[PDB]
């Protein structure tokens, strides 16, 4: 029971440091995915102001 | 006739008369400054300042020169730096010119072009090993800020020394810091001798860094249509689109993607098609191109990059990742390409280095899940020991080349297995001795060089000399 | 007659100034340039007896007050048998050399699409060879198919593997049509045409990058033009093929620019729908004859959202996507198997096995791409023991659509095999049934036949 | 002199008409008022003999059909000794209240930049006299230095180090300019500057963010121009600070957009990289000196793809980024040893030894920040026992990069220490080898040389 | 007005709304928020209205309409099929996560409502 | 929160004496049957008054129908001084109605293409819509929330 | 002027620039981002400045300033907090996770700032 209970913790840390980092990784892509589109919304914002304006 | 300003402001000018002006007509304005005619209104003519428009102001006289705006190229031009107007830069004289060459020119048609033979060596082992170059090929070299791009760029044109091959490396919205250090480490190599540099810096004027890249092609045509091989260097193309950019948003033309115009695309298609090889009827001539792109943060789904990916015949990526880990050439292999392939490359490298392109991408995936099986099969376990010691051989310093025979052998010890018995730590000097060792007593690369195929005896000969080295070495 | 005076220039647009009689729009004028003489196409009447005109070659050279000539029909090209074997220009001139063109009809381009009831309905499949295509986005005879794909994620190289599939060993007549794209790849298929003998029976039109924009935007047209005389007048089945037709609808935004109309989302032109649309709806199947089209669709930052490749779609009887993810994963043909759909994929046409089969695959890699999100943090050991055999299943099915190509020999360096649609739908079944549930996952890339998987694995074991 | 009129009047920018000359771009003018005389530069020429204009300072006064003087140049700045030790407007006047000016040479703010030959080429290193920088984030001459900081993590402290320390250690002299600056931490900084007795070592120009952007804009040139003279007359070395260089490329939109130009990518101004390499090529090494720069860089939204640091990136040469984690522990300078970086790092550049050694110390003090997750909670004791021996090397490593500043003397009260590179090298080579391992930790506390630090340790 | 029972189909308003931004642009009528005119609400909201049932003292003639909206990407935070769905008596979601699932029609029970409710069902039902 | 307003009615103005004022504000013309069979059943019908402008309706007039419904309820709190509930739905479409003209007006377009003048055109509409000293009017507003997005300006 | 200490607050900022904003737009001054003119930073910055703290020599009085700004979903990027932000002294950010948690004031201690600090505080404290 000592030796079951010591590996399940030994098992956990091994799961749970991977899933830490899968998550770090995956954070990372999403930041750059949002940014992609900050700048996209900002871009995109400006086009439709300037492109109004100019038509008139 | 002639003309006169009557507006000017953002390297943008209103022209007054000029009755007999034509589209793209070279123009002369005071203190030196001269522009490009672009619109040609029913009223005015608009002009595209090549230089600082401060110079230039309201009622300064304008005088068409009759000529289209055209670079002054020539063979003296080698060994000199030179800009975008091709006046000299260096301080070494003037440049006396055989021809006057146009900067914007359609490129050649399909007939006019035939598929490429003779390679292109970079002097790099990986480059040349496994995603090779011919001489009329355009490859892209992209990645990150700092990943050595430019490191790969003039290490090609070092390579290209004692092999008749005119080199242009034109440095668009680059600093001066980085143009005046390649022209000091060329010509101390001896390799400015056969080099001419363009330059399009950060401080002048968007036009310029606009025209620089035609420039510098335009100067390329001339060796080309009398028969030579010349290598072109765009540094950077994401440079040269902001410029553009600046340019189109000045003059008030419509808003694309990322800002970009519309025609952003064919601001780099209608450069990069002039670089290819004519067909022998036109004598047989070529021009290959290496431009360069700046992604961030690795986005290769942008809309330049994409722009440039779609008009090149492959890229070559280089990872932050791989850079940073203490690998350099950082050349991510499962993923560059070149789409010319064994068509212009060595017998003998074929036979060597064709093997490892998709092993060293298999390598990858067998690194990541290492990790978890803590005891892995023994076959696989002599993989990645294969694929540590071929890794350590793709690596390189800068400013030093290999010949191609030099890079057959290099890739001969690991594929053949040679190499598994020595240690990963001592595997760069292990090849080192070992080519020092052929070179002076069996001169065996020489009759690779020569040759250029491995044959039935060449292929024992060199492994009897290398189980002479093996036991030397202590 | 009715001879002119150029007014104004700007880039790729020229104002051209009539005294007496106005030319129609369409309409090709003619400029005495330097040594050779330009053509251009009258857009739109400003006034004050003044036309605006796009160019088809570059403007570099012309002055103000140029006389200019009207022809009085639009821009005609040599149209018939003639053009077989010949790379033909914008204007309809050959650039081949090999002497003058044997020209009897003459045609021109811009004339209106097929009317409603001059149209046929077919509905009838023919098989590629391409496993992924066959089974799930069957292309259609007489149909219009579309390749999506971003920049270099092996849309060209399809073309090139369905032209070798169909058009090299049938007897029906083909076309092509450069628009946009690289010159390298022009040189590269007619040497490939000519050693292969196919140049014969087929016609080629080209407009690349290196062209100013007029042409890139009109050579779509002179190809169809070409490749609807023979569905007309021989009344003979034709294939047509376009690479790329983005280029086209690029062309546009860089023109409309300088025509002077207010840019839409994105910067593209405002009449987008309806320029594409009298393109699009003028390549189509008619009773007198039929025309199976498959144009390449290029997709800019990889964002099919975006208003080129969005207003596409909905030409299309078969569309055919390719995502970078699957490139990028080490698969091709790198063809998304959920996104790509085809209409004839239905048991009307395709029969019983054939669409059982084809659904069922799509439930499964469903299912693949909704347990991704969870598999990517944790990993596969958490998620049940139900999912964890339809996800090996999954796997093994994504890496099976995975072929080698007959073009890309040189490149795989492996024996591109075609594969029938009866051998396709018979392995999807084995493997969905899983009775391949031994053979390993890297048994299944660049393969074919189910039968030569198994030899992979066994190959392995020695 | 030639003189024209006012056509109209916008917020900040001016459209002013003349009848016989017209004067060239980036000209100054002047307009006469009672309070005082308003600065104003053209920017553009429009047509009948009419020019567009953006004021250094407020319109609000300003009637239509006033007389305006041309000055016939670029609004030049006095130059030299006589700008050490004040405050400078972006128009060269003072404003510290300390008389006038008695300067006998004048340099235009708007120049062009070196040419190729009078570059120096070669990758001279730069010594601060600082460890962790001279070692991690080695500087060049006439480089660009990305200054990752704000809030308080003692960066006007280190600011006035660098001033101190190549005033002192080298002939040089420093240049500060306060690109939008806070009228606050203005007087603050002036006042600080005084105290550590560094005013005279170095030159201040201030462009208030009270100021209009067309003052904000050209500030960052007025400091630049001051720079140029003690390189280009004077055969010596400058450091010149720039804070905030974001607010030099925030101002340029703010123009652009007043001007009525079409923004560019993000809503920055279309000439972003132009505008951005006129100041950035300007400062380099020339045969004759070099300007030195340490810019402080804003990031928007965190966002380094953002344009306006993203351009800036492609100047800078090194970056040095101050932690607050490593501030609030109690060990100055900050400078995080991970995050700071440079191109000068290379044994192509600063030596083999140099080079191997902050390898070492980083993958070191790298595996401490891995094990600093099991210390925090767990604890020393809980833990492997054969990391434990190069964690304690590593948490040591860490409090010898801690440094004693001679500015800090009025603080402190310990005497300041400048270290050259040799010295340090010395003593973080044997740290890591393991030969003063039975040295206490809290010895390296604010100590200068290695030989000072084993000196400590007998004396606690 | 007869008073008979239609049944009107409109494919697509999407698309219907493109051709109006191509008159307007043209027209020279300035855009808006992606690139469409001022008033494509009311474009459809006058169509729409359109259909309704009489009372009982002009027939009792019903005329149902089912308008069609194409998403890009899901994406229904778009001008257009934002509009749509704020003028209609309720809508029908179709989900691309349903349909390739296996799950046809691939209607979204959570987001698609009926605004009549079962006032327009039979008693059993 | 149309069927929200329906039951405040339900439950406030049926059982509550005083009179009421409900504003059909460019919503949808079914939903104001609906209402007029359900107020004249309820027997509301007699102690409120109904203003519309429907979805139907041009701009000119979903834009200045809040106005009228207004107006309504401003004389039953000052001249007849009774207590007033005045029902809105909705008051977006007064925004939106500002927006499509806006721009025919020569407007130039601010943020997310709004009209320049969106706060002060509410302010002068909304500071209106209060209780006083001479009596007080209880105004239940619908808003709506383009795309369910609280960051838009409307 | 006189010597005294004054406490200024602006409630707040951010409708104070739409105020402006709106100005601008129908002046035909050029928009920027999020169409607000070039001179908006300048606005503030002119505002805020003209609040601290004289000399002795000047009388020795001061007035405070304490501007209120309204973020839209947290978002402090956006052109008036990130530019307003950039002018103050300190800051004070307040978020609804801790105002519903039960704190008041609802203040972030890891994320707000004042660059003053001690030179405002007393001993004791
Ligand atoms: N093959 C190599 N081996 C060792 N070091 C290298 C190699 N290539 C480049 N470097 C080093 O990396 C640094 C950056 O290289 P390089 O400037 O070529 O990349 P880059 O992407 O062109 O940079 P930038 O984008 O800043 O112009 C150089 O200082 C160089 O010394
Ligand atoms: N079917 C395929 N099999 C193997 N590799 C392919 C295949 N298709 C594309 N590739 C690889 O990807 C590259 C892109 O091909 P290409 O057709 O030029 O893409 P695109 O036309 O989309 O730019 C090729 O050079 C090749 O290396
Ligand atoms: N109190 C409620 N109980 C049950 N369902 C409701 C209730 N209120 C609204 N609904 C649901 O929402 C729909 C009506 O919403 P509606 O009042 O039109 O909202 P909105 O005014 O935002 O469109 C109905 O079809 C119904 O299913
Ligand atoms: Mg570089
Ligand atoms: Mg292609
Ligand atoms: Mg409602």
């Amino acid at each position: 029971i000592l030796n079951n209970t010591a590996s399940e913790h030994s098992a956990r840390k091994n799961s749970m440091s991977s899933a830490t980092d899968n998550a770090d990784e995956m954070i990372k892509t999403l930041n750059i995915k949002y940014n992609r589109n900050r700048q996209s919304a900002i871009t995109q914002e400006i086009t439709e102001i300037v492109g109004g304006a100019s038509a008139l | 006739t002639s003309g006169t300003v009557l507006e000017v402001g953002d390297g943008i000018a209103r022209i007054f008369g000029l009755s007999n002006v034509m589209s793209g007509e070279l123009l002369e304005f005071p203190h030196g400054v001269m522009g490009m005619a672009l619109n040609l209104e029913e009223d005015n003519v608009g002009a595209v300042i090549l230089g600082n428009a401060s110079l230039i102001k309201e009622g300064d006289e304008v005088r068409a020169t009759g000529k289209v705006v055209s670079v002054p190229a020539g063979e003296d031009l080698l060994g000199r730096v030179i800009n975008a107007l091709g006046d000299p830069i260096d301080g070494k004289g003037e440049i006396h010119v055989d021809k006057y060459m146009p900067i914007e020119r359609k490129a050649s048609g399909i007939i006019a072009r035939q598929p490429v033979s003779e390679p292109l060596q970079t002097g790099i082992k990986s480059i040349d090993g496994m995603v090779p170059i011919g001489r009329g090929q355009r490859e892209l070299i992209i990645g990150d800020r700092q990943t050595g791009k430019t490191a790969i760029a003039i290490d090609t044109i070092i390579n290209q020394k004692g092999q008749d091959v005119k080199c242009i490396y034109v440095a668009i919205g680059q600093k001066r810091s980085t143009v005046a250090q390649i022209y000091k480490k060329l010509s101390d190599l001896g390799c400015m001798d056969y080099t001419i540099i363009v330059a399009a810096t950060a401080s002048e004027a968007a036009p310029l860094q606009y025209m620089a890249p035609y420039s510098g092609v335009a100067i390329g045509e001339y060796f080309m249509e009398k028969g030579e091989h010349v290598l072109i260097i765009y540094d950077d193309l994401s440079k040269h689109a902001v410029a553009y950019r600046e340019m189109s948003l000045l003059l008030r033309r419509p808003p694309g993607r990322e800002a970009y115009p519309g025609d952003v695309f064919y601001l780099h298609s209608r450069l990069l098609e002039r670089a290819a090889k004519l067909s022998d009827e036109l004598g047989g001539g070529s021009i290959t191109a290496l431009p360069i792109i700046e992604t961030q943060a690795g986005d290769v789904s942008a809309y330049i990059p994409t722009n440039v990916i779609s008009i090149t015949d492959g890229q070559i990526f280089l990872e932050s990742q791989l850079f940073n880990s203490g690998f350099r050439p950082a050349i991510n292999a499962g993923i560059s390409v070149s789409r010319v392939g064994g068509a212009a490359q060595i017998k003998a490298m074929k036979q060597v280095a064709s093997k490892v392109k998709l092993e060293l991408a298999q390598y990858t995936e067998l690194l990541t899940f290492a990790q978890f099986g803590s005891d892995l099969d023994k076959a696989t376990k002599a993989q990645l020991e294969r694929g540590h010691r071929i890794m350590e051989i793709l690596k390189q310093p800068q400013y030093h080349p290999f010949a191609v025979e030099r890079q057959v052998v290099s890739f001969y010890i690991v594929i053949n297995g040679h190499l598994d018995d020595i240690e990963v730590s001592k595997v760069r000097r292990f090849e080192k001795e070992l080519l020092d060792y052929l070179k002076a007593n069996t001169n065996i690369l020489t009759e690779i060089a020569d040759k250029k195929a491995l044959d039935k005896d060449l292929e024992e000969k060199l492994k009897e000399s290398i189980a002479n080295f093996k036991k030397s070495f202590n | 007659m009715n001879k002119g005076t150029i007014t104004q220039i700007i880039s790729a647009v020229v104002d051209i100034a009539f005294k007496d009689e106005l030319p129609a729009i369409y309409n090709a004028l003619k400029v005495k340039l330097e040594d050779k003489e330009l053509v251009l196409e009258v857009e739109q009447h400003l006034g004050n007896n003044v036309v605006r005109t796009v160019a088809m070659d570059s403007t570099d050279g012309l002055k103000r007050g140029m006389e200019v000539i009207d022809t009085g029909k639009p821009i005609t090209i040599p149209v018939g048998k003639a053009v077989l074997g010949r790379i033909l220009n914008v204007l309809g001139e050959p650039v081949d050399n090999q002497g003058p063109l044997n020209a009897e009809t003459f045609l021109p381009i811009h004339r209106e699409a097929p009317e409603f009831d001059d149209l046929e309905t077919e509905t009838e499949i023919f098989e590629t060879g391409i496993k992924v295509i066959d089974l799930l986005a069957p292309y259609i005879k007489g149909g219009k198919i579309g390749l999506f794909g971003g920049a270099g994620v092996g849309k060209t190289v399809l073309i090139m593997e369905l032209i070798n599939n169909i058009a090299k060993g049938h007897g029906g007549i083909s076309v092509f049509a450069g628009v946009g794209e690289r010159t390298r790849e022009g040189r590269d298929l007619y040497g490939e045409m000519t050693e292969s003998g196919v140049i014969t029976k087929t016609a080629l039109v080209y407009g690349q990058m290196n062209e100013p924009p007029g042409a890139r935007l009109r050579v779509a047209l002179t190809g169809l033009t070409v490749a609807e005389n023979f569905r007309d007048k021989d009344g003979q089945d034709v294939l047509l093929f376009i690479d790329n037709i983005f280029r086209f609808t690029q062309a546009g935004s860089e023109v409309s620019a300088l025509l002077g109309r207010i840019p839409s989302a994105v910067g593209y032109q405002p009449n987008l729908a309806t320029e594409m649309g009298a393109l699009q709806e003028r390549i189509t199947s008619t009773k007198s004859g039929s025309i199976t089209s498959v144009q390449a669709v290029y997709v800019p930052a990889d964002d099919l959202t975006d208003p080129a490749p969005a207003t596409t779609f909905s030409h299309l009887d078969a569309t055919t996507v390719l995502s970078r993810n699957i490139a990028s994963l080490g698969i091709y043909p790198a063809v998304d198997p959920l996104d790509s759909t085809s209409k004839a994929l239905s048991e009307d046409v395709v029969g019983k096995e054939h669409y059982e089969v084809a659904r069922k695959v799509q439930e499964v890699l469903q299912r693949y791409k909704e347990l991704q999100d969870i598999i990517a943090i944790l990993g596969m050991d958490e998620l049940s023991d139900e999912d964890k055999l339809t996800v090996s299943r999954a796997r093994k099915i994504e890496r099976f659509f995975s072929q080698p190509f007959s073009v890309a020999e040189q490149f795989t360096g492996m024996e591109g095999k075609y594969v029938p649609v009866k051998e396709t739908i018979r392995g999807f079944r084995e493997i969905l049934e899983g009775k391949h549930d031994d053979i390993p996952e890297q048994a299944f890339l660049y393969v074919g036949t189910i039968e030569e998987a198994v030899a992979k694995s066994k190959d392995l074991a020695k």
